[PDB]
C-alpha cells in the first residue's frame, strides 16, 4: 500500500514528451483500452525508477 | 590562438585487452577495489543505488545467467541504506569470479582483443552467429588491424552487420536499452558511403561523424524520445569538448565531433543536431538549464528558428534542411585532414559543411545553483527610459519569502552587558533653572511621550532582540559541545542564563558533563532579565573597574527592589553558587516566593540593608505628576539609604526628576552622593528610562547637578509628535519615476522577462535589491528592495530616467539569482550605530535646511561618494569638495551634481564661500585628507578660519560637525562600546584612526570671540524616530545604549550669516 | 499612544503558494526537517504524541487512505 | 463555546499588544467570533470578550479551564 501511495501519486499513466521528458498524469484513473491510442501509457511500464 | 590544438586517438580501441591480459581481466586472486575496479554509490534522496565497472568491465553486456547472480539482488536487498562495503565487494568479487571471457593467447605483440564480442557472445552464452564463431574459433577474437577485427567475423559470417545491444552504464538498472548499436560490414570508404546513404532511406537511426576500430556503426533508436535524450548527451559532449578547443587547450578528444549525426529521425531531431552544429553562445554563457537538457536545446532552436541575427536564422535553417550533412566550423576541419593526414584510410563521414561561425557580442551573465543575486543598482546608465509602464509584482507566498518584523541581533555574548555612563556637568541649581525645568518636566509627562517612539520601544523589546543568542547558548549547552569557560565570566552568566539547571564546574574552567537522559529546560526569562542582570554587571564593575570576575565577594549581599517571579534573582543565585554567604533577594510589592514582598517605603519596623541595590520600580497606576515625583523620590531615598551602591531605575528621567534627585541626596544628613547617569546594552533600544546610580564618596562632589546631560536628552527632546508614526509599506507596483512611495520595501515577484526592466525601475528607489528565481524550471523572479531615502535625495533632482537596463537583460534567464531555501526579510534591519547617527545628523540638517529661504546651493565639503544627498532638497544645486569622490560626469550633468574632486583649502585667503549657500562640514573637520587624524587645535584653528571666512558673506549657513570632550571622560567609564572606543585618550569611531576632541566651551568662546551668530545644535529623538521610520531600520541594543552618549557627543556647530 | 499602530493583511491568503511551486510544495527529494518541516513532540506526563506540521501543510485534510498510511500508526 | 473561549483568548493579547501601541502584524483587527445563533453561555461569552475586562491584564482568571473563567467573569 505505501509504495503503492508513492507510484500512484505519480499519476496512473504518462505522456512521453515532445522533448522525450516523461509526464504522468498524477491521477490515479482506471486504464481503459481507448487510451491505448491516445497519448498516454500505463505508468507500470514506465521503466521509471 | 585560432588553431585547434588536440590528440585525437581512438581510446576505445585503447581500452581493448592484449590477449594475454584476459585470462585475468578480472583480477581473480584479488578482491575488487573501490575506485579501481569499481565506482558504487548511494543517493539517499533519490534512493537509488549505483555500481559502475571501471576499466574494460565498464563495457559489458550480462547472460541472464550473470543477473542470477546474488550482487544483482543487492539493491533490491536494501531499499533504504547504502548496501554496506563488505557485501558489495563480496558479491562484485564472487561475480567477477564467475565471469571468464573465452581467448587464446598469443606471443604476437601487435594483437588485441576484441573485447566487445568477447563479452557480447558471452552474453548471449554463444548462441548468436557471432557466438559460434567464438565459440568455434576464439582466436578471431585477437586482431592486428582494428577493423579486421569484425571484417574477419562478417567474412566468416556472410552478415553484412551484426547487431550489438548496448551496455547500461550502472549495472543495476536492468532498464530495456534505447537503441543499440549496427556494426556494419563497410571496410573501404565506399562502402560506407552506400550504407549511409541507404540508412537515409530507414527510420530512427543515427551515426557518429567517425567510428572506433575505424569501423562504421550505426545507433537504431527504439523510440524517438530515446534518441532525443542520446543526440543531447552528445551535443552536450560535443559543446564541452568545442569549449575546450576554443579556449585552445591540447585536448585527449576521442573525435574532433563528438556529436550525433541524423540519417534518418523526426523533426525535433533535425532540431536537435542543428543547434547543436550551431555551437551557440548560449552553452559558453549558461544561459540553457541543464537539469532538462534537451528541452532547453529545444526551445534555444526555437529562439534560433527565428532569430533577430539574419545569419544565425539563415544558418540554423540551412542546418535543419540538409540534417544529413554534418556542418563543422573550419577549425574543426583542419584537425580532420591532420587525422587523415596521420591515418590515410581512415573511415570518416563524408557528407559535411564547413560554414563560418557567426561572432555574437551579447555576454549574458550566468550563474546556475543556489544563492540569491544581490544587486546595488546605479543611479543611471546608457538607457534612455521615457514613459515607463507600472510594473506589477506579482503576490508571493511565504513558501518563499517572509518578512519578520525586526531582525534579531547578531552579537558577541560579552557586548550584551556592557553599559555607558553620564556623569554630570552642573556646579549649582538655580531656583529659576528648576522652575524652567519643572515647567518643562509637568508639561512633558501630562502629555505622554511621543507615539512613535512607543511604536519603536515596543516593536523592538530587547528580549525577543536578544532571543536567537541564549537559546543558542541553550542549544548548544544541552549537547555538551560547549565546555571551557572562567567561573566569573560573562559566559558563564548568560549561561546561567540560559538554562535552568544549576551548573557546577569540575575544575577550572572545566564545566560538569550533564548527567545522562537530563535535558534542563531553558532559563524562563522575562524582558527585565537580562537588563537586570546587566545593571548587576555593571555595579561590579562600578565597585571597580579592573574586574573579570564578576561573582561577588563572600559575606555580601544585594538586591533586586523590583520583584515579580524576578528571574534575575534565581540566575544570580545560580551564578554565585560556588562563593560562600551571598544573599541575594527580589522584594517587590508584586514579589513572588524567593523574593519577599514588600512594599517601597519600607517599614518602619523591618530592617533592610545591602552591599548592592538594583531598583527597578515602576508603578503600573497611571498617576498625577506630584504622585510620581514623591514616589520616586522616597524610591531613590531608601534605595540610597539601605546601600553603598544603588542602582535605581528612573521612568520619567526629565532633568527636573534627576536634579530633584540630587538635592534630596543634598539634603541627607553628612553623607555626600556622587552620582552617575547611566545606561546598559541589555535594555530595550528606544527606552528613555535611565538607571540613576548613587554611592558615598568622603569628598563634597563638585559639579553633582544635571544640565544638558545626554540619558536626560533621549528623554525630554521626545515629545507629542505632530504626524502618525510611519507604518512600513510593502510596495508591489514599481511606477516609473514616482517618487510616491512610503517607506518600507518593494517585494514580489516577475516574469523573468520583465526582471531586467523592473531593476532597471526600483533603482529610483531601492539603493539595493535582491533577487532569486526559486528553481530552474520556474520562470518567475522574486525580488526584494528596501527604499532608500538618499537613493531618492539623488534620483528625483532632475526628470532624467537614465539606468544600465541594457547591463540587467544580459542577466536572463539564469542570471538574477537561484534559491530553493525560503528567505526572511526584516521589516527593521540592523545596523551599526555610527550610521544610524549620521541618519540623525542628515534629518536633523535637512530639516533645518528646509526652513531657511532663498538659498542658491548646498555645498557639502567632504561629502564623499554623495553621502549627505539626503539633506539637501531637490531643488537647490548640490556640490561635493571630497577628494575621495569618484568621478561620474554623465550622472553629474544628469543630476545636477558639481563635484570639485580636489582638497578644500581651510586657509582663510584661500576661501571662496558664495552668497546664499549651504556648507556642510559633516564629520570632514576631524581629519585630513589621506586620513591621518588632524590636532586638536589645528581643527579649532580650521574652524577659526571657516567662521572669519563666513563674516563677510550676506547670506550663508555652515554645519561643522565635531566630537566634544568629554564624551572621552565617559568611555573611560563605561563598557557598552563595541565600536567607538579610547585610544591613548582619542575618540576612534569605526575604522577611522584616532582623532583628538574638542571642548565645546573653548570653542565657543572662539566663537564668541569671531563675534559670529552660531548655535550649537545636535540631532534630538524625533530625529532619531525619523531616521529609523524612513530608512526601514531598528536601532538594537548596544547601538541603543551608546546612542546618547554619542550623539549628544558629537554637535553640529551652526554659523549664520 | 492612543491610536492603535498595526499593519493588517491576510496571513492565510499570504500561506497560499505560487501555482509553480505546488509540484514541490512536498519537497519529495529532500526530508523533512524537526522545526521547518514539521514539530514533534511527546507530553511524557499525558503520554500524548503531536505532530504538527509547518507551512502550506499546517492546514491539511486527510483522506482515508492518508490514514491508512503507518505515520498514523506510530502513535498506537 | 471553547471555539468562542480560544477566540476571547486571541483578541485579548492582541488587543494587549495593540493597547502597549506596538507595531503587530494582526490576520483582522477583531479576532474574537460573533455569535449569529448560539445559547445563553455564547452569548455571555461574547459579552465579556467584548469588553476587554482589566482582568485578563491582570491575570486575575485562570486560563487551565479558561471558558469557565470568563462565565464566571461574566457573571461578575
Ligand atoms: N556491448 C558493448 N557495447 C560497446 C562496447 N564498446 C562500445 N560500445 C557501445 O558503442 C557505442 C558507441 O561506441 P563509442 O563511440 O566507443 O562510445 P560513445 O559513442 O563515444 O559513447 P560512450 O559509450 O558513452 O562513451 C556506445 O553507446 C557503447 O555503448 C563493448 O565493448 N560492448
Ligand atoms: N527547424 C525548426 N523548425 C521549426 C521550429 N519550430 C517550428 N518550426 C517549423 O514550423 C513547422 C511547424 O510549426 P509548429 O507546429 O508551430 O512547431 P511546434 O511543434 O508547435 O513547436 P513550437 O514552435 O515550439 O511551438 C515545422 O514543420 C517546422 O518546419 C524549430 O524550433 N526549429
Ligand atoms: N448575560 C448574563 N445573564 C445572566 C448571567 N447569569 C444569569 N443571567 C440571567 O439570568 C437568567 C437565568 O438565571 P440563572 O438560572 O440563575 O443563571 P445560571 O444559568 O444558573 O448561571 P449562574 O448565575 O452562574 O448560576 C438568564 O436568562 C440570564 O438572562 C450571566 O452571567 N450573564
Ligand atoms: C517594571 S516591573 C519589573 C520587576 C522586576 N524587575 C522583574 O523581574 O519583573 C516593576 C515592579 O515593581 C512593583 N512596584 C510598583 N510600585 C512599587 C513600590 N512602590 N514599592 C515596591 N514595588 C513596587 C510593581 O508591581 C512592578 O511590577
Ligand atoms: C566622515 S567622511 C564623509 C563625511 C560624511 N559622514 C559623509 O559620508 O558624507 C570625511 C571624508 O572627507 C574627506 N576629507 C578629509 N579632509 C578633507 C578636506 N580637508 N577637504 C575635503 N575633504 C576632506 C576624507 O577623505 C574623508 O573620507
Ligand atoms: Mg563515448
Ligand atoms: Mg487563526
Amino acid at each position: 500500500p505505501v509504495e503503492y501511495g508513492i507510484f500512484v501519486q505519480r499519476g496512473a499513466t504518462y505522456t512521453i514528451n515532445a522533448a522525450g521528458e516523461f509526464e504522468f498524469s498524477g491521477r490515479n484513473e482506471k486504464w481503459d483500452q481507448a487510451l491505448y491510442l491516445s497519448e498516454h501509457f500505463p505508468a507500470l511500464f514506465s521503466d521509471v525508477p | 590562438m585560432w588553431h585547434y590544438t588536440s590528440i585525437n586517438n581512438d581510446t576505445r580501441v585503447a581500452l581493448d585487452p592484449k590477449p594475454n591480459q584476459i585470462r585475468t581481466i578480472t583480477k581473480p586472486n584479488t578482491v575488487p577495489q573501490l575506485g579501481t575496479d569499481y565506482l558504487y554509490t548511494f543517493n539517499s534522496q533519490r534512493r537509488s543505488h549505483t555500481l559502475r565497472l571501471l576499466g574494460p568491465f565498464q563495457y559489458f553486456n550480462f547472460s541472464e545467467t550473470d543477473r542470477g547472480h546474488p550482487l544483482f539482488r543487492l539493491p533490491l536487498k536494501y531499499p533504504s541504506k547504502a548496501i554496506p562495503a563488505d557485501e558489495l565487494i563480496d558479491n562484485l568479487h564472487s561475480w567477477m569470479r564467475s565471469v571468464h571471457l573465452l581467448h587464446v593467447r598469443s606471443e604476437d605483440n601487435t594483437l588485441r582483443y576484441n573485447w566487445m564480442l568477447g563479452v557480447y557472445a558471452r552474453s548471449t552464452n554463444y548462441t548468436t552467429p557471432v557466438g559460434q564463431l567464438v565459440v568455434n574459433a576464439p582466436a578471431i577474437l585477437n586482431y592486428s588491424n582494428p577493423q579486421d577485427a569484425f571484417n574477419s567475423v562478417f567474412v566468416a559470417l556472410g552478415i553484412d552487420y551484426i547487431d550489438i545491444p548496448i551496455t547500461n552504464s550502472n549495472i543495476f538498472d536492468d532498464s530495456s536499452t534505447p537503441y543499440n548499436v549496427r556494426i556494419w560490414h563497410a571496410p573501404t570508404m565506399t562502402e560506407v558511403n552506400h550504407i549511409l546513404a541507404l540508412m537515409r532511406k530507414s527510420t530512427l537511426v543515427s551515426t557518429h561523424s567517425s567510428w572506433h576500430w575505424n569501423v562504421l556503426h550505426t545507433f537504431h533508436y527504439r523510440s524517438e524520445s530515446d534518441m532525443i535524450d542520446h543526440f543531447a548527451a552528445k551535443i552536450l559532449e560535443d559543446w564541452r569538448q568545442k569549449e575546450k578547443l576554443d579556449k585552445g587547450a591540447l585536448v585527449e578528444a576521442d573525435r574532433v565531433i563528438q556529436r550525433l549525426i541524423p540519417l534518418s529521425s523526426s523533426t525535433y531531431v533535425q532540431r536537435l543536431a542543428a543547434i547543436g552544429a550551431l555551437y551557440p553562445n548560449e552553452f559558453t554563457e549558461n544561459v540553457l538549464d541543464l537539469s532538462r537538457l534537451s528541452t532547453a536545446l529545444l526551445q534555444l532552436s526555437d529562439t534560433y528558428y527565428q532569430h533577430a541575427n539574419d545569419q544565425l536564422r539563415r544558418l540554423y535553417r540551412r542546418m535543419y534542411n540538409d540534417s544529413r550533412t554534418l556542418y563543422m566550423t573550419q577549425r574543426h576541419q583542419e584537425l580532420l585532414l591532420a587525422q587523415i593526414t596521420a591515418d590515410p584510410n581512415i573511415l570518416l563521414y563524408p557528407y559535411t559543411y564547413i560554414f563560418t561561425t557567426i561572432p555574437t557580442s551579447m555576454n549574458y551573465i550566468s550563474n546556475t545553483g543556489q544563492g540569491r543575486i544581490k544587486h546595488s543598482l546605479t543611479v543611471t546608465g546608457a538607457t534612455e527610459h521615457d514613459t515607463v509602464a507600472d510594473i506589477v509584482l506579482g503576490q508571493t507566498g511565504e513558501d518563499v519569502i517572509t518578512i519578520s518584523m525586526v531582525e534579531p541581533m547578531s552579537i558577541a555574548v560579552e557586548d550584551m552587558y556592557g553599559y555607558v555612563l553620564d556623569t554630570p556637568t552642573r556646579d549649582i541649581w538655580p531656583a529659576d533653572e528648576q522652575i524652567e525645568q519643572k515647567g518643562d518636566a509637568v508639561a512633558l509627562y501630562d502629555t505622554k511621550t511621543s507615539r512613535a517612539l512607543g511604536m519603536f520601544n515596543n516593536t523592538v523589546r530587547i528580549d525577543d532582540l536578544l532571543s536567537p543568542l541564549l537559546s543558542l547558548v541553550y542549544r548548544t549547552y544541552i549537547k555538551g559541545d560547549t565546555m571551557t569557560m572562567t567561573q566569573g565570566s560573562l559566559d558563564h552568566l548568560t549561561l546561567c542564563a540560559a538554562v535552568d539547571s544549576d551548573i557546577t564546574f569540575v575544575g577550572n574552567r572545566m564545566i560538569a558533563p550533564l548527567p545522562e537522559g537530563y535535558i534542563p529546560k531553558p532559563m524562563h526569562r522575562n524582558n527585565s532579565t537580562m537588563k537586570m542582570l546587566s545593571l548587576y554587571v555593571a555595579l561590579k564593575k562600578l565597585e571597580n573597574f579592573a574586574t573579570n570576575s564578576y561573582l561577588m565577594a563572600p559575606d555580601t549581599s544585594i538586591i533586586l527592589l523590583g520583584a515579580e517571579r524576578e528571574p534575575a534573582v534565581n540566575i544570580l543565585r545560580r551564578f554565585n553558587r560556588n562563593v560562600s554567604n551571598v544573599r541575594i533577594i527580589g522584594m517587590g510589592d508584586r514579589a513572588v516566593e524567593p523574593n519577599i514582598r514588600v512594599r517601597v517605603p519600607f517599614p518602619i519596623d523591618k530592617n533592610i540593608s545591602a552591599d548592592f541595590i538594583i531598583c527597578d520600580i515602576n508603578s503600573y497606576e497611571d498617576q498625577s505628576f506630584e504622585s510620581m515625583f514623591s514616589e520616586t523620590i522616597s524610591v531613590v531615598t531608601t534605595c540610597a539609604s539601605a546601600a553603598t551602591r544603588a542602582l535605581v531605575k528612573i521612568n520619567h528621567p526629565s532633568e527636573y526628576m534627576i536634579n530633584s534627585v540630587i538635592e534630596r541626596l543634598s539634603q541627607l544628613g553628612g553623607v555626600f552622593y556622587h552620582t552617575a547617569l547611566l545606561k546598559t546594552a541589555s535594555q530595550n533600544p528606544y527606552s528613555y528610562e535611565t538607571y540613576i546610580y548613587i554611592t558615598p564618596i568622603a569628598a563634597a562632589v563638585r559639579f553633582p547637578f544635571y544640565s544638558n546631560s545626554a540619558m536626560i536628552n533621549r528623554y525630554m527632546t521626545a515629545v507629542a509628535d505632530d504626524e502618525m508614526p510611519i507604518i512600513p509599506s510593502i510596495h508591489t507596483v514599481i511606477k516609473g519615476h514616482s517618487n510616491t512611495y512610503s517607506p518600507g520595501l518593494f517585494c514580489g515577484c516577475v516574469d523573468v522577462q520583465s526582471a531586467p526592466l523592473a531593476l532597471s525601475q526600483l533603482k529610483s528607489y531601492c539603493s539595493e535589491a535582491t533577487t532569486w528565481r526559486v528553481d530552474s524550471d520556474d520562470n518567475l523572479v522574486n525580488i526584494i528592495a528596501r527604499i532608500d531615502p538618499a537613493r531618492i535625495a539623488l534620483e528625483f533632482r532632475t526628470r532624467s530616467n537614465t539606468s544600465a537596463y541594457h547591463e540587467y537583460q544580459r542577466y536572463v534567464p539564469n542570471g538574477l539569482g537561484f534559491k530553493v531555501r525560503k528567505t526572511r526579510e526584516f521589516r527593521y534591519m540592523h545596523r551599526e550605530v555610527t550610521f544610524i547617527h549620521k541618519l540623525m545628523m542628515y534629518a536633523l540638517i535637512r530639516e533645518q535646511i528646509s526652513l531657511t529661504e532663498n538659498m542658491t546651493q548646498v555645498v557639502s565639503i567632504g561629502g564623499r561618494n554623495l553621502a549627505d544627498i539626503s539633506v539637501v532638497p531637490l531643488n537647490m544645486k548640490y556640490v561635493v569638495i571630497d577628494p575621495a569622490t569618484r568621478i561620474e560626469t554623465l550622472t553629474q550633468e544628469k543630476k545636477n551634481i558639481e563635484v570639485q574632486s580636489r582638497p578644500f583649502q581651510f586657509d582663510a585667503a584661500n576661501m571662496d564661500l558664495e552668497n546664499n549657500s549651504i556648507y556642510l562640514f559633516i564629520a570632514v573637520i576631524m581629519n585630513e585628507p589621506n586620513g591621518a587624524a588632524t590636532p586638536a587645535r589645528m581643527q579649532m584653528d580650521k574652524i577659526r578660519n571657516v567662521a572669519t571666512a563666513m563674516l563677510t558673506r550676506t547670506n550663508c549657513v555652515a554645519y561643522i560637525s565635531f566630537y566634544e570632550a568629554g564624551i572621552i571622560t565617559r568611555l573611560d567609564q563605561s563598557t557598552a562600546h563595541k565600536t567607538i572606543r579610547v585610544e591613548e585618550g582619542r575618540l576612534k569611531v569605526a575604522n577611522y584612526v584616532p582623532v583628538d576632541t574638542l571642548v565645546e566651551a573653548d570653542v565657543t568662546l572662539m566663537l564668541r570671540d569671531i563675534g559670529i551668530t552660531h548655535e550649537i545644535i545636535r540631532p534630538s529623538t524625533p530625529e532619531l524616530i525619523d531616521a529609523c521610520s524612513n530608512y526601514g531600520i531598528r536601532l538594537g541594543s548596544t547601538g541603543g545604549a551608546v546612542l546618547d552618549v554619542f550623539n549628544h557627543y558629537s554637535p553640529v556647530i551652526k554659523l549664520v550669516r
